[PDB]
């Protein structure tokens, strides 16, 4: 019984799984595969340049 | 035939059961209500369907309720005199402008349950 | 004859009361199955897209 | 306009299903009740 | 409020059903006929009965002429309708009409005067505190229990298809066809002539209706069934008349309901019920059609023929695109479904807001019914 194991209405942030478009399903996975926001912040040489420029 | 059998099951169980419970309860309550007023004279009915056939007790009940003198019943023990005795009470009800629908003497004489119960209910609605 | 009539009436009532439970179980089994149908087709569509 | 004229707004859809299920359950229990007393 | 339950009255052309709210089954079910005597009355002292109405009008049908107050869903004679309503309220249920509100059902596309006269009769004479008028095919969806679907209701007077998506009904896609079991009974009475049986009186029409209800079915393939009936005699069945005579219906069994799918047997130019349902589906928008394909609901007593669902599914599948999945939902209790929906509608706590009060009628005349209801 998988259907007893979990309930769609128990968790809203599991309820988000059911109502996804397929291209929206790729966009999240690809974009957190890339981790661009982590890359920009972790890399210093571009970072203090952006800091001081602002 | 399977769904036909299921439909016959549904309309054999529920439609019969609810109607029979309601009419049994109504029969007991109407019997008590008639017995309360019929106890002023020395008269008492055990079964509503059977004792109301001859038409004498209907005349006695209408005489007790209304308060004036109805014509005395036809002196007989046949089916025709029975029909006459029921028709006298029905015509006396036609005096009081009480509205009776699908009510005949033969319906009371034969002992149709629903029409007898409706007649008693109409009498109760009038004379209360 | 009268006694036989009323005892068989009791048997008939008991047996229709038995049949109603099978009716209910059939209905709720089908209502359980159709959402499994709707689940597998959506998840297979996701698999093909991937 | 007035598309929602015949019905009231902001009603919970779950209540109708629950009462329909209750009427359904009355058949399975087949409890026999008399009519309301006048 | 809690103990008081509004009466639910389903009022079709063929039979009248009545009961209390919150009940699974109606208390009183009886045919809607009004009969009157025609012969001599010679026995003195039997009493006078001017009119016979209801089930006991059927029992003495030998000496009566029978009239139907409702024809094609329209109340042609109103006095007989008052007789039926009085017999329902007093003899059948034994309830005072002042105590409880009344819920009524009707066809979708009807003349306005029918609704106005219904409201006027139920307020002026029976003196009811509240009353509501609803559509039968909408109540069928309440009985089914789903938000969306298309309802094809076929009774004794009229057939109609309404689509509903997410609780919203499309008025322009509602379709009405004047092809019901009444015309099927007339067609069966016509086609029984060629085997030597003649039924002409109004009393024999009930016998023909009983024959139709007992020995009729819908063939899945018309031409193959006709070839089978011509080849062999295994399809023949026997029926016993009330006078003891025996008739053999034979080939006619699958020919009487076939007029539902091909109206050209009756001379009508209209389309069949399957084509009517398909056209009602395609009159809606593009997006909802898939859902309307998945929740087709059958209702009414005319859809009680054996094999109607398989033939309907096959015809709709043939008309519809192949990539869609077509299923027909027909509960075993589809004769009473409308009434059940009415009870479900009558017991809701929200619906207590939507009753038409007597004061509102006193202010607005009989025209209040169009502003409320539907
Ligand atoms: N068991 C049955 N099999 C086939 N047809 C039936 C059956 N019962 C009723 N009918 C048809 O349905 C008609 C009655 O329909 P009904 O449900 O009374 O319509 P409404 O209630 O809307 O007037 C009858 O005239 C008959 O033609």
């Amino acid at each position: 019984e998988r259907y007893f194991d979990r309930v769609d209405e128990n968790n809203p942030e599991y309820l988000r799984e059911r109502n996804m478009a397929p291209d929206l399903r790729q966009d999240f996975n690809m974009m957190e595969q890339k981790k661009r926001v982590s890359m920009i912040l972790q890399s210093p040489a571009f970072c203090e340049e952006l800091e001081s420029m602002i | 035939d399977n769904d036909n059998s299921s439909a016959r099951l549904f309309e054999r169980s529920r439609i019969k059961a609810l109607a029979d419970e309601r009419e049994v309860v109504q029969k007991k309550t109407f019997t008590k209500w008639v017995n309360s007023h019929l106890a002023r004279v020395s008269c008492r009915i055990t079964d509503l369907y059977k004792d109301l056939r001859d038409g004498r007790m209907l005349i006695k009940l209408l005489e007790v309720l209304s308060g004036e003198m109805l014509p005395k019943p036809t002196k007989g023990k046949m089916r025709i005199h029975c029909l006459e005795n029921v028709d006298k009470a029905l015509q006396f009800l036609k005096e009081q402008r009480v509205h009776l629908e699908n009510m005949g003497s033969h319906d009371i004489v034969d002992g149709n349950h629903r029409l007898v119960l409706g007649l008693i209910w109409t009498i109760i609605l009038r004379f209360q | 004859s009268e006694g036989q009539v009323r005892q068989l009436e009791e048997q008939l009532r008991i047996m229709d009361q038995t049949l109603k439970a099978l009716m209910a179980a059939e209905d709720k089994y089908s209502q359980k199955e159709d959402k499994y149908e709707e689940e597998i087709k959506v998840l297979s569509d996701k698999l093909k897209e991937a | 306009a007035v598309p929602n004229l015949f019905v009231p707004l902001n009603t919970n859809p779950k209540e109708v299903q629950e009462m329909r299920n209750k009427i359904r359950e009355q058949n399975l229990q087949d409890i026999k009740t008399a009519g309301p007393q006048s | 409020d809690d103990d008081i339950a509004a009466l639910v009255v389903d009022n079709g052309s063929g039979m009248c059903k009545a009961g209390f709210a919150g009940d699974d089954a109606p208390r009183a079910v009886f045919p809607s006929i009004v009969g009157r005597p025609r012969h001599q009355g010679v026995m003195v002292g039997m009493g006078q009965k001017d009119s016979y109405v209801g089930d006991e009008a059927q029992s003495k049908r030998g000496i009566l002429t029978l009239k139907y107050p409702i024809e094609h869903g329209i109340v042609t004679n109103w006095d007989d309708m008052e007789k039926i309503w009085h017999h329902t309220f007093y003899n059948e249920l034994r309830v005072a009409p002042e105590e409880h509100p009344v819920l009524l059902t009707e066809a979708p596309l009807n003349p306005k005067a029918n609704r106005e006269k219904m409201t006027q009769i139920m307020f002026e004479t029976f003196n009811t505190p509240a009353m509501y008028v609803a559509i039968q095919a909408v109540l069928s969806l309440y009985a089914s229990g789903r938000t969306t679907g298309i309802v094809m209701d076929s009774g004794d007077g009229v057939t109609h298809t309404v689509p509903i998506y997410e609780g919203y009904a499309l008025p322009h896609a509602i379709l009405r066809l004047d092809l019901a079991g009444r015309d099927l009974t007339d067609y069966l009475m016509k086609i029984l002539t060629e085997r030597g049986y003649s039924f002409t009186t109004t009393a024999e029409r009930e016998i023909v209706r009983d024959i139709k209800e007992k020995l009729c079915y819908v063939a899945l393939d018309f031409e193959q069934e006709m070839a089978t009936a011509a080849s062999s005699s295994s399809l023949e069945k026997s029926y016993e008349l009330p006078d003891g005579q025996v008739i053999t219906i034979g080939n006619e069994r699958f020919r009487c309901p076939e007029a539902l799918f091909q109206p050209s047997f009756l001379g009508m130019e209209s389309c069949g019920i399957h084509e009517t349902t398909f056209n009602s589906i395609m009159k809606c928008d593009v997006d909802i059609r898939k859902d309307l394909y998945a929740n087709t609901v059958l209702s009414g007593g005319t859809t009680m023929y054996p094999g109607i669902a398989d033939r309907m599914q096959k015809e709709i599948t043939a008309l519809a695109p192949s990539t869609m999945k077509i299923k027909i939902i027909a509960p075993p209790e589809r004769k009473y479904s409308v009434w059940i929906g009415g009870s479900i509608l009558a017991s809701l706590s929200t619906f207590q807001q939507m009753w038409i009060s007597k004061q509102e009628y006193d202010e607005s005349g009989p025209s209040i019914v169009h502003r409320k209801c539907f």
